[PDB]
């Protein structure tokens, strides 16, 4: 079951009936829910998706130049033109500039110059917009009582569900039912707006990396910028962002471009946040929700088991959490299943006074063969214990001390 | 223990768009790194694109970037390749593999994970032109081999179009001396194929024949019979 | 974009022979991270080798693999009939991408000539009811995949609807080949008999059949 | 004659003897040394270059990893060990990652996990010193004398010499004279060490673009760097400084390269000098030089030549320069040279005093054939004057006006 | 009017150096963008480099970048190839050629200057063997063409390496019914040719013909005679 | 890289033909610096057309260019034999550089049969002096290029030191070849007489040369 390996853990524990319990789903935290009389179970938020991401704008961030051209004029003789500069493609610059008799014109003074080259960009990072209606959140649920090699590995098990169910959320559609088999179902009314607001903030992608972004500052960046996209060749507005123009010479200038500004760009972005896209889809990781479960469908698997009265073996031995709970793996020998399997912690052999909860409610071997392996979590009082698992003789314990730090 | 099955393939008109899907079973899927490689009928290999075990990057050839897209689902067991605008350069046989994403052996991970398991692969042809069902025809042993030791008997599969087609028999429980030979592409466009089986003159009245043909871009799939002629 | 890597190589059986696979400073030279892959005509290519000499399970001790500076090889010792095969070498780049050869056709010198067996099927029933005729001349089992067609109407060539397929490699090293006859069914009644004849070497199998 | 189309032109006359006279030569700028009995000159630095330079250091402003790898261990089973992170090329990182029975470790804690990439670069700038032995300065030369086509335009003869010469000066070789043929020589004493400081300065290069910048500022650089040139491929020293390693992953962290920076270079550049280079050799362009002239082997052609009777007439009208000297081209019909061309500017037609000086030395016609074409430049008095060339009735004159505004 | 002249080309060692020159005569060479275009024997034409006319900007070909160096020198009206790190690849016939930048007519300046004049081109061959001098032999008319009409007469040059060689008849004073054959490389590996005019059987004692080899690489000049006979 | 240029294309005279020159928007449809040269063999190419349609001065108007999309094309009008010659197309790139085509090969059809002059020269009295023999045998003028050589020693065959050109276009649109027999004066001296004798369209020539 998820959770026993995450760190950013939540306990939680309801009341007698309860019926709804509220809880916080988070990314890279997880929410183990208990209850009286109710199967603990495990929930998690996975994936925080936005899809029918519009663009908005793209800025060119490293381009270069090509056909560079320049036409000139004598003092007095008119201004200068050439061909290209009605040509939204191309960027041209005019300017005056010192003439005489060395430079073929008949007198000395100031002559027309106009210089022009094509502008065409290498590398372009682009700007989407995010509206909260293509929002999509992924919430995981696994079930406590269940061998061990279906942990966080093995997340093949929606197709027997039982188990382990997945939930999809959308802000249209908060509400979402769940069924477990035999242990019934969940209900989860998840309302998001508390996560963060999308109306001031764009998804910003540059060679396959990506970025959440205030609008405002996407706006004012100085570089060239077309709408999209990208209309088979796009129009690059302020060309002269990335280009500019040196040189006096007497029928020329030259053209030059400025180096690539992805490194200026990554420098003053790394005060934002982080996403991923797959596939065509934005997923993000700085999320947040809050939800609320309603649990009066839950219900253990319908039986009163005969109790577990063959022998148990530790296959692992039991270790402890960054939480203070014990895990522990046990191989049954014994072919009288499905049944209850008995197990506690004792402060005291004699009197085996139950110390301690359990956070695996009501331990059930899913198995009725012979040598069959399940989890169990406890939760064990401070100082000194014993792990006792079994009945009779044929019962196992381990010694424990939970310092509790 | 290690199979991928590849899907999708078929006619698509140039300058549009197809997904092809690879289904994966038997192996942890969420450990391999997944490939896309195509080949030309006839023409040597050309990798297309990488995706690694978790989805975390992705890595196309020059051929076909901003035009291919590869992704997965790890808990589908299922890999996606979508391509768009496509050209009658992309016509080939496009291949999913697989390797593994661990070297040292639980302890380490590699990007350089070499390409281990390969599926059979589907059949992308991009042409203008429309599918054409097949017709199936059967082709009985001669009228001077009943009375002999050996026989020859088999399927015809006329025009059609386009690759691939497949041939079965029996429902696929007969493969010893079968023979499927290459389609024969017809000055008209169409292909046109044959498939045959050697058997024993001695059992002709008590073994029967039934050629199972495929072609699913029209979505036929005849099973035709081959009784002696009379 | 792509390896240079020779078109065909060719060695008498026993003799070992050797591939090149050359490439730059990043790909082959950059790394050892460089493969090697059969594939047999008609199926799935099979890695035969892998960083650069490594070779997984199941495969025969008789493939090694060599790299000197940008150039791999791969050299197969003790030739045999088995080895008649399409051969390419992939590396991994500095741009994080894999790259494949251009491939390498070994084919294994000296091997036994083998006569084309054929198999001749007049039009079905079936086919003659639908206004058409195909008469169906299947060769299969020759070596070398050197075959000349023709088609005799009771005598004299014929031209009319005369499709052949090019020689195509089979698994047991030897060729097959089809050729098919669409006519009609005045032209295949009007003539008396139908005869496939196929050349291979000089010698000229003959195939007859007839409306009967 | 070079200078009179250049706008930062420097008219500098000497004494009577004299013998020696301070200039200064600068890029960008010209000097027109007149002397009473002495030819005309006109100097200009026209290049600056440098050679044999020694690389210092170079930086790494574009790179990409390749071959990423990691290596881990449970807790308590050791560190983790990857094969390349003893290689100099590959960058790792070593660290502590959370581990538990969901990924596959026994216990929960702390694992081991050390991740390598291979680092490459792609793109790089180099720096290299400037030691005063390496540095050539050429100085052309030019003399009023005859001609137009001989302005800018024609510097294919200048190797025939007479009019046009060309000086090479070293650091290690200040002193230079130049052969004038018929006009005598002009010896040069050069002191270079006024002209630019070169102790605290690189030669920096990067992507086909060179500038001059300041050492302190060079060492200060934010990047990989290697010192020295190549040794086949480099070992990169500080790769830290393009690369980072993200996430915590059971097995694995990520490597990620920062953006090209050449863009913030370009920016942290500007106010820097900047040069160009061909070939194989620095060309700069801000430069200057303090020279001393030695003009006692300088001479007119030493005749007093019979002056040209026949008729001149003007081919292209007088035009004024960027400083108010009055250029003439006149072309002769008559076959009685090399004869002293009568050339002057009179206030008053009835007396033809000489007002005004001329820039051009002697005026003498090169040729003896007719229909010979000659450039003079006069120094116009202000306001009204008459530019007379020629004797009795056959003289053409031209009204001028300098309003010296 | 416009002539453009190459030298340098010869005979180098695979990984070494070498450097070609251009030079130019009779036109503005400080207007001209000058490229560098070569053509492997029988192979088509490789753009290799372009020097701008001030040489503010060079490119080169992807083919030869980082191993070949553009410049020029206008003061001489010279252009420079340095090619260094040669390789077989190279082995090629290399045209120095000029495209004028004026574009509007004295007003408009043009990159892409196109190609507008060719020169010669000079051969660059880059083999480890060594330059080998040919031998030239004479071939008289047949002993049954001296009385008659016409007969043809030449000159055999035999073993020599590498290409090219020039033959002129008469110190250059005759082209008219000259053929110079295409050499044969020759198993051995040395090429050889053959040149051949016909005459009229008129002016056989009369006229006297001299045949003008000559293979820089190796600085060989002989300059052969070939006279009648009646034997 | 490179530019797409057809391999041969071929014409009867009068008609016009076309040749393409196909590239990628950065090149031949991101400009228009599209240019064409005639390359006559053995000859410093010619500028034909540049700027895409426009030609220089002194070019026979019979060349036009025409550019659609990302492909140029050369036409070719009023085909003549003065037209069989190599074309290259050319042009300026988005990477400030140039790029040539591979070139195609104009050869006008229908041209008249032209028959070879074959002229054969025995070594000189200065070769045998020197050791070796070779007798010359010159063919020139021919049409087709298609010319088998042999060697007769006053009959048999000859293997020895036979060497023989290919054929090779000179001015006129014929072609010339040279064939040399490299022999030592004792074999010189043994036979009786030497026949170089050429095949050219069935008809062989003949030349003879003896010791005499």
């Amino acid at each position: 079951i998820r959770c026993i390996g995450v760190s950013n853990r939540d306990f939680v524990e309801g009341m007698s009936g309860g019926t709804w319990v509220d809880v916080v789903l988070e990314h890279g935290g997880c929410v183990t829910v208990m209850a009286q009389d109710k199967p603990t179970v495990d929930i998690e938020l996975v994936t925080t998706t936005v899809s029918n991401m519009a663009e908005v704008r793209s800025y060119c961030y490293e381009a270069s130049i090509s056909d560079m051209a320049s036409d000139s004029r004598c003092p007095t003789q008119g201004e200068a033109y050439l061909d290209k500069q009605s040509d939204t493609q191309y960027v041209c610059k005019r300017t005056l500039v010192d003439r005489g008799w060395g430079n073929g014109c008949g007198l000395f003074g100031k002559g027309s110059l106009v210089t022009c080259a094509k502008f065409a960009c290498s590398k372009k990072m682009t700007g989407k917009s995010i509206q909260p209606e293509n929002l999509e959140y992924r919430i995981m649920l696994s079930v406590h009582g269940s061998q061990h090699s279906g942990m966080i590995v093995n997340d093949t098990g929606h197709e027997t569900d039982e188990n382990r169910a997945k939930v999809e959320i959308t802000p249209n559609s908060p509400r979402a039912e769940a069924t477990l088999g035999g242990f019934g179902s969940l209900g989860l009314d998840c309302e998001p707006r508390t996560g963060l607001d999308f109306s001031d903030l764009y998804y910003l992608t540059m060679n396959n990396k990506h970025w959440l972004v205030h609008k405002e500052w996407f706006h004012d960046i100085p570089l060239p910028w077309h709408a999209g996209a990208d209309t088979g060749t796009p129009h690059w507005n302020n060309k002269e962002a990335l280009v500019e123009f040196k040189d006096a010479h007497a029928k020329r200038q030259t053209v030059v471009v400025l180096g690539s500004q992805e490194g200026a760009v990554h420098t003053a972005l790394a005060g934002a946040l982080e996403a991923e896209m797959d596939g065509a889809k934005g997923r993000l990781s700085s999320g947040h929700l809050k939800c609320r479960l309603k649990m009066d469908k839950l219900r253990l698997k319908g039986v009163s088991y005969s109790l577990c009265t063959a022998a148990f073996t530790f296959t692992k031995i039991p270790a402890e959490t960054l939480h203070g709970t014990v895990t522990v793996e046990v191989q049954y020998a014994g072919t009288d299943g499905p049944c209850k399997v008995p197990a506690q912690m004792a402060v005291d052999m004699q009197t085996l006074t139950p110390v301690g909860r359990l956070i695996t409610a009501n331990p059930v071997i899913t198995e009725s063969t012979e040598n069959s392996k399940m989890m169990l979590e406890l939760d064990p009082p401070f100082g000194d214990s014993y792990i006792v698992i079994g009945v009779g003789e044929k019962k196992i314990t381990h010694h424990w001390h939970r310092s509790g730090s | 223990r290690v199979h991928l099955v590849e899907s999708g393939g078929g006619v698509v008109q140039p300058g549009r768009s197809l997904r092809l899907s690879c289904v994966a079973s038997g192996f942890a899927f969420s450990n391999y790194h997944m490939h896309w490689v195509r080949q030309a009928p006839g023409k040597g290999l050309e990798w297309v694109a990488i995706i690694w075990d978790d989805g975390s990057d992705q890595y196309y050839a020059d051929s076909v970037k901003g035009r291919f897209t590869i992704s997965r689902d790890n808990s589908k067991n299922t890999l996606f390749l979508q391509m768009n605008r496509l050209r009658a350069e992309d016509t080939a046989l496009y291949y999913c593999v697989g390797g593994s994403s661990a070297y040292n052996g639980d302890n380490g991970w590699r990007e350089a994970a070499s390409l281990d398991d390969w599926g059979q692969g589907t059949l992308v042809t991009v042409s203008s032109a429309s599918t054409k069902g097949p017709s199936v025809f059967p082709l009985a042993p001669s009228s001077k081999s009943t009375s002999g030791g050996t026989a020859a008997l088999g399927c015809l599969v006329k025009d059609y179009f386009p690759e691939p087609v497949t041939v079965s028999w029996n429902s696929g429980a007969l493969t010893s001396g079968v023979h499927t030979f290459p389609a024969v592409l017809q000055s008209s466009g169409l292909y046109s194929l044959s498939s045959v089986v050697t058997v024993p003159s001695s059992s002709l009245g008590t073994q029967t024949y039934i050629c199972n043909v495929n072609h699913k871009p029209s979505n036929t799939k005849v099973d035709k019979k081959v009784e002696p002629k009379s | 974009s792509a390896l240079t890597q020779p078109a065909s190589v060719s060695g008498s059986p026993g003799q070992s022979i050797t591939i090149f696979c050359s490439g730059s400073s990043n790909d082959v030279g950059g790394y050892n991270y460089v493969s090697w892959y059969q594939q047999y005509p008609g199926k799935v290519p099979k890695l035969l080798i892998y960083d650069v000499n490594s070779r997984p399970s199941g495969v025969s001790n008789r493939f090694s693999g060599s790299k000197s500076g940008n150039t791999a090889s791969l050299t197969i010792s003790g030739l045999q009939a088995e080895d008649e095969a399409d051969y390419y070498c992939s590396s991994y780049t500095s741009r994080r991408t894999w790259v494949f050869g251009g491939g390498t056709i070994v084919t294994v010198l000296g091997q036994p000539k083998a006569n084309p067996t054929v198999t001749l099927f007049p039009p079905s029933s079936e086919e003659l009811q639908a206004n058409k005729a195909t008469l169906v001349c299947l060769i299969s089992d020759f070596y070398p995949g050197a075959v000349t067609v023709a088609w005799k109407a009771d005598g004299s060539p014929v031209k009319a609807g005369v499709e052949t397929t090019k020689p195509s490699k089979q698994s047991n090293n030897k060729y097959a080949a089809s050729s098919y006859l669409s006519l009609t069914p005045e032209q295949w009644k009007s003539h008396r008999s139908y005869s496939c004849q196929v050349t291979h070497e000089g010698s000229t199998v003959e195939k007859t059949v007839a409306p009967t």
